[PDB]
RNA sequence: AGCCAGGAUGUUGGCUUAGAAGCAGCCAUCAUUUAAAGAAAGCGUAAUAGCUCACUGGUCGAGUCGGCCUGCGCGGAAGA
């Protein structure tokens, strides 16, 4: 974006319980103190995409008011459950050997089909490899 | 500091000069880094 | 060696004698500054100068290329002078000057003072500022560098003499 | 190398995690515009920033940078 007011970044890990950047002293220089975010917001994600993580971020106003916003949910967390396991490969920096082939790459450019129209889909294949090998994962060209 | 006769390298932020035959060497953000022989 | 393989400009309205003994030369800024002769010889036949070894004299072909400079700074200092740099920083010290003789009080009871060498001025133009004018730009920096003989500012507070040019700054609570 | 003049747009990137706008890890490291440029080099901050830079333009100007190989030198160097 030309114009960015570049809001205050809140990811925490899955399940957890007490976490510590929902009070920390970046909220207090945003101006805002959070109430609600982080401990049962999963009933308010479960509200907006299902069986599909999606990301959210906050958008801040005047009177200390807070409006929190979706993201598209990254492509990489569809190739995490490509092929029927666990994480797909799990962790970066690993061993290489699950390979994505292009017609599992074909699979998930259907996500592009609503922005992309053109009819084509060898080409939406192509515009969904960017950092395709990120995970540990193998990329069929 | 001490009186030294190896300059080496041992701080990336180092700033060496050769000076009246000796070399001197200072450092701006690493503490202690400091050479007035060598 | 590089810088004795290359020209320099005589620039407009500069006036030299230069074929001699004596180099003189005045300008807009300075009158009557005159040099003796050294190792070094300047070729004059073109706008532009050169310089090789003088004969009667060792070793000046390395030279020539430090006699560019000091060259360089003569027609400086008789046409727009030399950049300002002394100081004297911190509460409770300051500079005292009277065209003539010039005075530093920084907690010291030895004199602090100067005289000034022939043809040199100085000036204290602020609570921190110290400025000094002539043509020849050693006698400028060495009259600073006899200022420059007590109260070094240290790392923990930067009160005393200094130049606007530093290898040390001042650190607080530092590590450990 | 120097001097002056340039330091973004895609970019609010994706993964892991303790957080991280280059700024400790992992995916990469391109396309675009121009007078002109790293998802980053370093110091730095809670993080950006601040910057000092990487990289180009103009200028000047012809050799030069890091290693490999082969020789000669320097500092290494106190005692009656």
């Amino acid at each position: 974006a030309k114009k960015v007011q570049a809001y205050v970044k809140l990811q925490v890990a899955a399940g957890m319980a007490n976490p510590s950047p929902p009070v920390g002293p970046a909220l207090g220089q945003q101006g805002v103190n959070i109430m609600e975010f982080c401990k049962a917001f999963n009933a308010k994600t479960d509200s907006i995409e299902k069986g599909l993580p999606i990301p959210v971020v906050i958008t801040v106003y005047a009177d200390r008011s807070f409006t929190f916003v979706t993201k598209t949910p990254p492509a990489a967390v569809l190739l995490k459950k490509a092929a029927g396991i666990k994480s797909g490969s799990g962790k970066p920096n690993k061993d290489k050997v699950g390979k994505i082939s292009r017609a599992q790459l074909q699979e998930i450019a259907q996500t592009k089909a609503a922005d992309m129209t053109g009819a084509d889909i060898e080409a939406m294949t192509r515009s969904i490899e960017g950092t395709a090998r990120s995970m540990g994962l193998v990329v069929e060209d | 500091m001490k009186v030294r006769a190896s300059v080496k390298k041992l701080c990336r932020n180092c700033k060496i000069v050769k000076r009246d035959g000796v070399i001197r060497v200072i450092c701006s953000a690493e503490p202690k880094h400091k050479q007035r022989q060598g | 060696s590089r810088v004795a393989k290359a020209p320099v400009v005589v620039p407009a309205g500069v006036d030299v004698k230069i074929n001699g003994q004596v180099i003189t030369i005045k300008g807009k800024n300075g009158e009557l500054t005159r040099t003796l002769n050294d190792a070094v010889e300047v070729k004059h036949a073109d706008n532009t100068l050169t310089f090789g070894p003088r004969d009667g004299y060792a070793d000046g072909w390395a030279q020539a290329g430090t006699a560019r400079a000091l060259l360089n700074s003569m027609v400086i200092g008789v046409t727009e002078g030399f950049t300002k740099k002394l100081q004297l920083v911190g509460v409770g010290y300051r500079a005292a000057v009277k065209g003539n003789v010039i005075n530093l009080s920084l907690g010291f009871s030895h004199p602090v003072d100067h005289q000034l060498p022939a043809g040199i001025t100085a000036e204290c133009p602020t609570q921190t500022e110290i400025v000094l004018k002539g043509a020849d730009k050693q006698v400028i920096g060495q009259v600073a560098a006899d200022l420059r003989a007590y109260r070094r500012p240290e790392p923990y507070k930067g009160k005393g003499v200094r130049y606007a040019d530093e290898v040390v700054r001042t650190k607080e609570a530092k590590k450990k």
